[PDB]
């Protein structure tokens, strides 16, 4: 469907996100611990009963009716988690994230405040600046013609380069900051 | 190919030349005297002292005179039994109507 | 059996109960494929002028700079009066206009009208 | 209000976690036992891992990384990305 | 005399106080918090000596002490009025604003806008006794807009958070909805009386004011969130919890119901503008509390129910009862505001849980926070002898012997079957049975900021009916004589919702899962009324705001 | 202070203290802390501002206008005449205005000072004000934004012709 | 007035002997000096306007919109220095000559005692501007507004020509004293109704009218700061002192030629609020703005009740201070992001916390909030117009709502939500940036504590 490795979904991944999703649904429809453990159990025993069906095509029709069977029992407003995507403290601190680049444009007598935390990151910039290049010249010599496939990045390959495009998300905000 | 052409000039910032820039101008001592200029001229000047003559302004158009002669002419068409406006505002006695 | 979910313009059909998302043939293999093939490619573009140090400003993305070029400058030059853009520049264009122009004078012959033969009580309204 | 997390922590959570679980014994669970391969469950089990994990600490775990955490030490390592623990 | 406007200016002035603090500020600040708290606290002693000599006497007054501006016959001058209204609203509203921030010195200190904070939860108070002390129209739109505004800035407080930026242009919408109406209503005033003093609207007292009270009915309805323009209220829960306690309970919310109280003398010469209230605050409480019957969050529950509340304010204004429903509006700051800050108390205690369906056992875990949510709960509905029962129960005592709309009885009964409905639900899920939320227990009350700030509202929500009903004159007369069933309905109603809910509660441990009912899609999914309207009617703007407005007329064919 | 006829007040009645209950009340004691800490050492600072006031007196002046020659009298595109006939007359306008504002004060301080019994105890002060904007209607309304003298009078001149009419109309 | 001509006249030998670092400190100094001199025009009296000479006057209308423009240029000569660092000297004293050239042309223009020498100020304005928007504007690209000048020259400001002309040979005179008391009523005839639409549509184009604003949100983008400035602030305002001044001769035809242009004006406020939800571009939506503030001056106008002359007056000088200030808001992002594009820099009370407050002020005093005087003119035209009809207050208060709705949109999207990623070239704010804000607001804030300075001549 849309995935930043995959093109698609595999027939096992549907079937484990839909078990996922009924079950995640099924606790939003069935509040109590022990209640819900007991259809849990129920439900475990429905999605293993075809378990061991080797036909793709009637897995197909079978995993389809039963997105429509999901789909008809779901709950409304299901269960979100605070921080996940619909929850209530979803991105709540986003606005606290301020990104790093801009203690590079703070004023002297406040840098001065924390000496020891700029003059380690004077170092931390300098890795970077001298990791950048070699990283460059480690992409271009692996990526096929046409642009990378897929979106994933290798790794640091020899010892003592760092992994190429890694500083945003090394120097990335804290989720609490 | 295509002309002879300078390239694009960067943007540049006035924080790494001089920490202190307040921004007017790339040379720090132009710089601090024309902040003291637009905040010497603008706030002092302009803001505080146009405040102040705009808060003490001569009855501007003269609505408080107003008042105290409407205090003046109640008290003299009260105490003489008038009513307090007429509904003409002009002597009706030296108007010539047209006839029919 | 089941009620089946029906679409709409604000309410679109889900990516589960869509049939055409079940495909398993090699030519949707290439499709998704070309669209994995071009999204890392705009991803590698981008991202090595994300994360390059020398480079401190904008990463101008051409597609946004052509959404705006084309929200703003691409409406005229592509213009062809027919029948479809006059009739809809004139239902939209003159009709409210019509519309409201004759709600007020009549409302304001209405009062006027009032006015006129001392039927609208006007009596302590001596601020206009 | 909000404790801090631990590698030691985390750790000893999600063996906890997993030592009260009805197919995995706990004395041949290890900090690298593999879920399919050397615990012997099944996809679907894994799946009931993550979601205890997401009922333990309180956050979900997308489904492009709960279709990989294999061992509990990915599941250390990943809470451990998505909490930035030993500040 | 001089004592009255004297401290009645000093409050006001006191609170602008800490505002010229802290914009005048070099310093970081020793305790700005605690400042603003004790700033409050005093005003709140300060304004209690005004009161208390209304109580002697009746004393009332205006104060138009600036000469502002003068129209050529408008002259619009700083007028204060220091009335019944002012003399019983301004000690509750600093009261409550008082434990609101003793509640926020321990609930907001993570946040390090802390100052901020405090200065926008003080700027919506100053804007607030603006409203409800100003004398003429213009003023009272100063502080009208002055609390849609804070409410703006207090919705949106997590700014890089869509949904909360999303929730305060939603209320900004829905209130500038509701000041259409009251730009009619001044336009109305200016035009047809020539003024927007109080005193000279009511001394005129004019009779073709069917259009002005449909005016000042639109305003209420933006401002109150009546059925129509009421989503806001339950999408204005992703602010703060302190947020949600003082202004979308107990002191925003109640200015468009003490818009219609301010303006009695016009709606009891206008059986029309009580009828289509009465209308109104039937269908809003009725719908409220229908959709907080099938809720899972518990901010958005008591939302609901401060909005079911505002109808019911609007059903005994539109008996013509408006003491009753100002007294209703004194009585329901204190628990209403004690049942958010209980419930925000838990969901910092669970590490921001909301959701009901994950809490449990706190019972023994949080005794103080179950203890005044339980007493917040009795006085929403209707306990004997709470300070709910001395306002509500009159309500339900004029509803039924008066000359009333019978359907508009009935959905007032429903609802309050409802409220015992969903209170025994949050004592259900969030404080009976076995604890669902994580396993690493932080559950921690035991802060003084905390218990004390809850013990003074509880010290309200138990006596301040009994005080306060006996501190006000009479402005109508009681109608004290009814049939027995007639005087036991609120009671037996509100036991029978009790009764009703605890059956359906004891269904739910019941090994069986049931496919859901349409009435429980319609009241999970909020009447499906904010799913359409807020997908319909901004679609059906923009693209009439790109295709016709600007790409097809203002740039091709004008 | 200012003029008790233009601004009248009836004479005040208050009732005496008639304490009933042994409790004292808060109010007598706030009243002789609140005459010890705040009402001597203002009227303090008071005195001495006033006697700075003493110290130099010197007085202003209400401007008078001296009647010129209305609209009436003044010749047609005349404009040396009709300029003082139209300062005069928007003098008397913005005036007119401010009796207005005068008898609005009057009658919005009877309904606040009469409190509950204003309609029954306020009739006298709101026919005044009846009286004053029908008066202020008639002499003044549906000018317009560039209202002069010469549409004052043209007014007075349509309605002195409606008049005479419905007195013709009744004989 | 010549106390006024004079200092602006002698910023030129100011500007052009002033040594090469010292042309902004001096400009702005002395014309911080002009502005607060522009304060003796508060000598107004209720009857009498003050009448200077044969040639200036200034009553209650003309003096509070010379004050904003004596006050608005030190502050174009802030907003516009920084963009012209890397200008030629000479050319940056031109630029500064233009500017001084222009407020020549306009402090004459507000205080024209005669209505033609208001013609030939008035089209003279035009001049500076047109050199200010074609010399400065960092881009140029007017295939479709050449034909749109061509069309107001054609229905504009050559029928008034000819209009005032005609007035000269009927009248024998076009002084606007002479013309308060030997003023006939414009009859009903077609020659009087060519004579209404020649007296009228050039200051319909100025205000802008809806259908007429086509070269707004173009002239707006394609300019530098100081011309978007007095083209917000000053240029607009020229269509409604010239309509307040030339309605005095179009009485009675008005009380019924106006009804199409209303009809234009309070639907067209209804179209460009909502124009403003629908806008990539920061600049254009603040055009569009203003072009949704100007169709209630328009209507107010052609109203001619006194509230609705007091409203307009009084939304002139306020929309002239906060739309001024919102061009100076969008012009401190462009100059860091180097686009217009309002969706590219978000999240920015993240990165400028003083800078998002002045954002939320000037939003606050765009969507009228009151006291302000954008509140008090808003409120002040919509009475009025409820007593021109009942209905309309619907489109009022309609409007009341997109305006409100915009206004804040501007605030979410440019300064709330998460920051963009790839943009680090976000400096703090510069002192300088932070003064401009501050001395459009605050004027504009203490106003609200005396507005009888700028509810016109009828207050
Ligand atoms: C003639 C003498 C007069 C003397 C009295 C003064 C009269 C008014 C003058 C101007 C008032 C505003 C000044 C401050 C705002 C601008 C600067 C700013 O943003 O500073 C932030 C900064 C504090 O923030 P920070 O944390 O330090 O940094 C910024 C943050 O990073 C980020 O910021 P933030 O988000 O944390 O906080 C921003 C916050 C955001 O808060 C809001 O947005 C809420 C505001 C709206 C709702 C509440 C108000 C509703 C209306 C009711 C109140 C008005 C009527 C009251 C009367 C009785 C009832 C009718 O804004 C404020 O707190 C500002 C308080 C005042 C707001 C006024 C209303 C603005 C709304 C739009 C217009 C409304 C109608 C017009 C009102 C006109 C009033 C006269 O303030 C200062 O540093 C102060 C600087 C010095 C100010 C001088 C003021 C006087 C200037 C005039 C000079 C000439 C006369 C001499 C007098 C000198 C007196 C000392
Ligand atoms: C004008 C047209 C051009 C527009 C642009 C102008 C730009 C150039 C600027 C030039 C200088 C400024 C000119 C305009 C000045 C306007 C101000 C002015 O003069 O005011 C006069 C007004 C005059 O008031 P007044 O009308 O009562 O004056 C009475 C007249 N005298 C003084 C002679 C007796 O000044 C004041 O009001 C000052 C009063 C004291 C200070 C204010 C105290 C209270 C302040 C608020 C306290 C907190 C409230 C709660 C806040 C809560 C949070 C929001
Ligand atoms: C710490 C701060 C306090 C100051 C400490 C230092 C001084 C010590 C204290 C003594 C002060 C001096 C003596 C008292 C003050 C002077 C009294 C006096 O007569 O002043 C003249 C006048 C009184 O008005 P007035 O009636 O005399 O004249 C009005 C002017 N005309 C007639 C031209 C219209 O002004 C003041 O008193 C100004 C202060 C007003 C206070 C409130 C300001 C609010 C501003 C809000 C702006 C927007 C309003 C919108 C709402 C309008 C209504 C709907
Ligand atoms: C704007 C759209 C209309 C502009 C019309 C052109 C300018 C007219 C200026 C006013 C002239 C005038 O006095 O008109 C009355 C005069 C009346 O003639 P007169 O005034 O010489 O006649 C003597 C007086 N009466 C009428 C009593 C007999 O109108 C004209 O002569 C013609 C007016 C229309 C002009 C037609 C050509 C231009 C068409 C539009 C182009 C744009
Ligand atoms: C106020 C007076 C409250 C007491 C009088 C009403 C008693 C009553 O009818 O209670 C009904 C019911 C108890 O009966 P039930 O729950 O069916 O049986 C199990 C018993 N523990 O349920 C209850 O007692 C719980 C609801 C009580 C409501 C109190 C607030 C009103
Ligand atoms: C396009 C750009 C965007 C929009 C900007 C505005 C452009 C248009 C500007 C003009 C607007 C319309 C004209 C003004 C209408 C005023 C009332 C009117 O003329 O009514 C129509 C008229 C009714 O007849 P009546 O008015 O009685 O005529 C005798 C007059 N003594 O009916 C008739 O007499 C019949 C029609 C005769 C032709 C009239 C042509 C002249 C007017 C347009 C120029």
């Amino acid at each position: 469907a849309f995935l930043p490795s995959a093109a698609y979904l595999t027939h096992q991944q549907k079937v484990l996100q839909l078990y996922k999703r009924a079950l995640r649904h099924l606790e939003s429809r069935c509040v109590h611990r022990d209640k819900y453990r007991y259809f849990a159990c129920l439900l475990r025993a429905r999605f293993d009963e075809h378990k061991n069906e080797k036909d793709m095509v009637k897995a197909t029709q079978l995993l389809r009716e039963a997105e429509k069977e999901f789909w008809h029992g779901q709950h409304p407003q299901p269960y979100i988690f605070p921080e996940s995507p619909g929850g209530t403290s979803y991105e709540r601190y986003e606005c606290y994230k301020v990104p790093e680049w801009c203690l590079d444009d703070w004023h002297p007598s406040e840098k001065a405040m924390y000496p020891d935390y700029f003059a380690k990151r004077e170092q931390w910039k300098k890795l970077r600046r001298e990791s950048w290049e070699r990283e460059v010249k480690q992409l271009q010599e692996e990526t096929p013609v046409g642009g990378p496939r897929t979106e994933a990045l290798p790794p640091a390959r020899k010892q003592g380069d760092l992994p190429p495009l890694w500083w945003h998300i090394v120097t990335r905000p804290r989720e609490r900051p | 190919l295509r002309w002879q052409e300078d390239p694009e000039p960067e943007d540049e910032n006035l924080y790494e030349k001089n920490p202190d820039s307040h921004g007017y101008d790339k040379d720090p001592a132009v710089d601090v005297w024309n902040m003291r200029v637009v905040f010497f001229f603008g706030f002092s000047i302009v803001l505080v002292l146009g405040s102040t003559f705009v808060a003490y302004l001569p009855d501007y158009r003269m609505q408080e005179w107003a008042r105290r002669e409407a205090e003046r002419l109640v008290k003299y068409r009260e105490a003489h039994g008038l009513p307090l406006m007429e509904s003409n505002c002009f002597d009706p006695s030296k108007i010539q109507l047209p006839e029919d | 059996s089941f009620p089946k979910y029906e679409p709409s313009r604000l309410a679109s059909l889900p990516t589960t109960l869509d049939p055409a998302e079940y495909d398993i043939s090699s030519e949707t293999r290439k499709a998704q494929a070309e669209r994995l093939a071009i999204r890392s490619r705009l991803k590698r573009e981008y991202q090595l002028q994300y994360n390059d140090p020398s480079r401190r400003g904008v990463v101008e993305d051409p597609a946004l700079i052509r959404w705006t070029c084309a929200r703003s400058a691409n409406v005229y030059p592509n213009f062809r009066p027919n029948t479809k853009t006059s009739l809809l520049g004139a239902l939209f264009g003159i009709g409210p206009l019509i519309f409201w122009y004759y709600v007020f004078k009549t409302d304001r012959d209405r009062k006027e009208k009032l006015i006129q033969e001392g039927k609208l009580d006007r009596t302590f309204n001596i601020s206009y | 209000d909000a404790p801090p997390l631990t590698l030691e922590g985390i750790k000893d959570r999600v063996l906890y976690v997993l030592k009260l679980y009805d197919k995995i014994d706990p004395e041949k669970l290890s900090v690298n036992s593999h879920f399919m391969k050397d615990l012997g469950l099944d996809s679907l089990d894994q799946v009931e891992i993550i979601m205890a994990m997401e009922d333990e600490f309180g956050f979900e775990i997308p489904d492009i990384d709960a279709e990989k955490l294999m061992c509990p030490q990915e599941i250390v390592d990943y809470i451990a990305d998505k909490k930035d623990v030993y500040e | 005399m001089n004592l009255f406007s004297s401290l009645t200016l000093v409050t006001l002035i006191l609170l602008t106080m800490p505002i010229a603090a802290i914009n005048f500020n070099t310093h970081k600040f020793t305790n700005y918090p605690l400042y603003v708290k004790t700033t409050i606290s005093c005003a709140f002693i300060t304004s209690m000596i005004p009161t208390m000599m209304f109580i002697h006497t009746g004393q009332e007054m205006i104060i138009s002490n600036w000469h502002w501006l003068t129209i050529q016959t408008l002259k619009l001058s700083l007028s204060f009025k220091m009335d019944f209204f002012s003399m019983m609203f301004v000690p509750v509203a600093l009261f409550v604003t008082w434990s609101i921030m003793e509640f926020s010195m321990w609930y907001m200190h993570s946040d390090p806008n802390i100052n901020q904070f405090f200065k926008y939860l003080l700027l919506f108070l100053i804007t607030m006794l603006i409203l409800v002390t100003a004398n003429n129209l213009f003023q009272l739109f100063i502080g009208w807009e002055g609390v849609g505004i804070m409410s703006f800035l207090l919705i949106g407080w997590w700014y890089g958070r869509t949904d909360a930026n999303t929730a305060a242009l939603q209320a900004i919408l829905y209130n500038r909805i509701g000041d259409i109406g009251f730009i009619l209503a001044m336009a109305w005033f200016l035009i047809n009386l020539n003024t927007w003093d109080l005193q000279q609207i009511f001394m005129l007292n004019p009779n073709d004011s069917n259009l002005p009270l449909m005016g000042l009915i639109l305003a209420a309805t933006g401002k109150s969130a009546q059925f129509g323009l009421h989503p806001w209220l339950p999408s204005a829960m992703e602010g703060p919890t302190p947020v949600s306690a003082l202004l979308h309970s107990s002191t925003m919310v109640v200015a468009g119901i003490f818009l219609l109280i301010r303006f009695y003398p016009l709606t009891e010469n206008n059986k029309f503008g009580q009828s289509i209230m009465l209308c109104l605050g039937a269908m809003t409480t009725l719908f409220t509390a229908m959709c907080a019957l099938t809720q899972n969050d518990i901010k958005k529950i008591i939302a609901f129910s401060t909005s079911s509340q505002l109808g019911l304010m609007m059903v005994t204004i539109g008996i013509n009862q408006p003491h009753l429903a100002f007294l209703h509006i004194c009585t329901h700051a204190f628990f209403k505001a004690m049942l958010f800050m209980c419930s925000g108390s838990i969901i910092h205690s669970l590490n921001d849980e909301q959701d009901i369906r994950k809490m449990g056992g706190l019972f023994k875990a949080m005794p103080f926070t179950t203890t005044a949510l339980i007493i917040g709960s009795l006085a929403l509905t209707g306990m004997p002898f709470l300070t709910g029962f001395y306002s509500k129960d009159l309500i339900i005592e004029s509803a039924n012997t008066s000359y009333t709309n019978a359907w508009a009885l009935l959905m007032t009964l429903v609802a309050t079957s409802f409220t015992a409905i969903y209170s025994t639900r949050i004592i259900f899920f969030a404080l009976l049975g076995q604890p669902r939320f994580p396993t690493l227990i932080n559950i921690n009350e035991n802060n003084p900021f905390l218990i004390n700030s809850i013990k003074r509202l509880l010290i309200g929500s138990l006596f301040a009916g009994f005080i306060i009903s006996n501190n006000i004159p009479p402005m109508t007369i009681p109608q004290m004589t009814m049939p027995h069933y007639l005087k036991m309905t609120a009671l037996t109603v509100t036991i029978l919702g009790f009764i009703l809910a605890l059956e359906i509660s004891n269904t739910t441990h019941y090994l069986k899962f049931n496919y859901p009912s349409n009435t429980f899609k319609f009241s999970n999914l909020l009447g499906y009324y904010p799913t359409i309207m807020h997908r319909l009617t901004p679609y059906m703007n923009l693209t009439m705001s790109q295709k016709s407005a600007s790409s097809l007329l203002d740039l091709i064919w004008l | 202070s200012w003029d008790k006829d233009v601004y009248p007040e009836p004479p005040r009645r208050t009732p005496a203290p008639s304490p009933q209950t042994s409790l004292p009340n808060p109010i007598t004691y706030l009243t002789k802390a609140f005459d010890l800490l705040v009402d001597r050492p203002v009227t303090l600072v008071r005195e001495f501002i006033e006697r700075q006031h003493a110290k130099n007196k010197y007085y202003y002046y209400h401007r008078e206008f001296r009647r010129v020659p209305d609209i009436t009298e003044c010749h047609e595109k005349d404009v040396l005449c009709m300029f003082e006939a139209e300062m005069q007359w928007k003098r008397d306008y913005k005036v007119d205005q401010e009796i207005v504002n005068i008898i609005q004060e009057r009658l919005k301080a009877c309904q606040q000072r009469e409190g509950e019994s204003h309609r029954q105890n306020c009739a006298k002060e709101l026919q005044q004000f009846t009286q004053v904007v029908k008066a202020y209607q008639d002499r003044y309304h549906d000018l317009g934004a560039h209202y002069s003298a010469r549409k004052c009078l043209a007014k007075q001149k349509q309605r002195m012709l409606a008049e005479r009419k419905a007195t013709k109309e009744a004989a | 007035m010549l106390k006024y001509i004079i200092p602006t006249m002698m910023l030129m030998p100011l500007t052009w002997l002033s040594k090469n670092s010292m042309i902004w400190i001096n400009t702005t100094l002395h014309s911080l000096l002009i502005s607060l001199t522009s304060l003796l025009l508060l000598n107004q009296f209720g009857d009498n306007s003050l009448n200077f000479s044969l040639t200036f006057f200034s009553d209650s209308l003309s003096t509070p919109l010379l004050i904003l423009t004596m006050w608005l240029l030190p502050l174009m000569l802030m907003a516009s220095q920084h963009h012209l660092s890397k200008e030629n000297l000479a050319r940056k004293k031109l630029f500064i000559s233009m500017l001084i050239l222009l407020q020549l042309f306009l402090i004459m223009t507000f205080t024209a005692t005669e209505l033609i020498f208001f013609y030939i100020m008035f089209e003279a304005t035009l001049v500076p501007t047109l050199i200010i928007i074609t010399r400065w504007g960092n881009q140029t690209e007017r295939l479709n507004a050449g034909l749109y000048f061509l069309f107001y020259t054609l229905a504009g400001s050559l029928p008034l020509l000819v209009a005032l002309i005609y007035i000269q040979n009927t009248m024998g005179s076009l002084n606007f004293l002479i013309l308060q008391y030997w003023v006939q009523p414009m009859p009903n005839s077609w020659s009087n109704t060519f004579m209404w639409l020649a007296c009228m549509m050039a200051f319909m184009v100025k205000m802008p009218l809806y259908g007429l604003h086509l070269w707004l949100p173009k002239a707006h983008v394609e300019a530098p700061i100081a011309g978007s400035m007095v083209l917000a602030a000053i240029l607009l305002k020229l269509g409604g002192y010239g309509m307040m001044r030339i309605t005095l001769l179009l009485n009675p035809i008005t009380d019924f030629m106006a009804y199409p242009f209303i009809m234009l004006s309070l639907w067209g406020m209804i179209m460009t609020s909502s124009i403003c939800l629908r806008q990539t571009d920061l600049k254009s939506l603040i055009a569009y703005s203003s072009v949704s503030h100007m169709a209630l001056v328009i209507v107010a106008i052609l109203i001619q009740t006194p509230w609705s002359y007091m409203g307009a007056t009084a939304l002139m000088i306020a929309h002239g201070l906060t739309s001024s200030m919102l061009f100076c808001l969008a012009n401190s992002n462009y100059e860091r992001v180097h686009s217009r594009t309002m969706i590219l820099a978000r999240g920015l009370q993240t990165l400028l916390p003083l800078m998002a407050a002045w954002w939320l002020l000037a939003s606050l005093t765009n969507l009228a909030l009151p006291p302000s005087i954008n509140l008090i003119g808003e409120l002040f035209v919509v009475m009025s117009t409820f007593s021109w009809s009942n209905i309309t207050i619907i489109l009022m208060g309609l409007n009341m709502v997109i305006t409100a709705l915009y206004s804040l949109y501007m605030l979410i999207t440019t300064q709330r939500g998460k920051h963009t990623h790839h943009i680090n070239n976000i400096l703090p704010s510069f002192t300088r940036e932070n003064a401009l804000m501050s001395l459009h607001m605050l004027p504009l804030l203490l106003l609200s504590l005396n507005p009888k300075i700028i509810l016109g001549p009828l207050y």
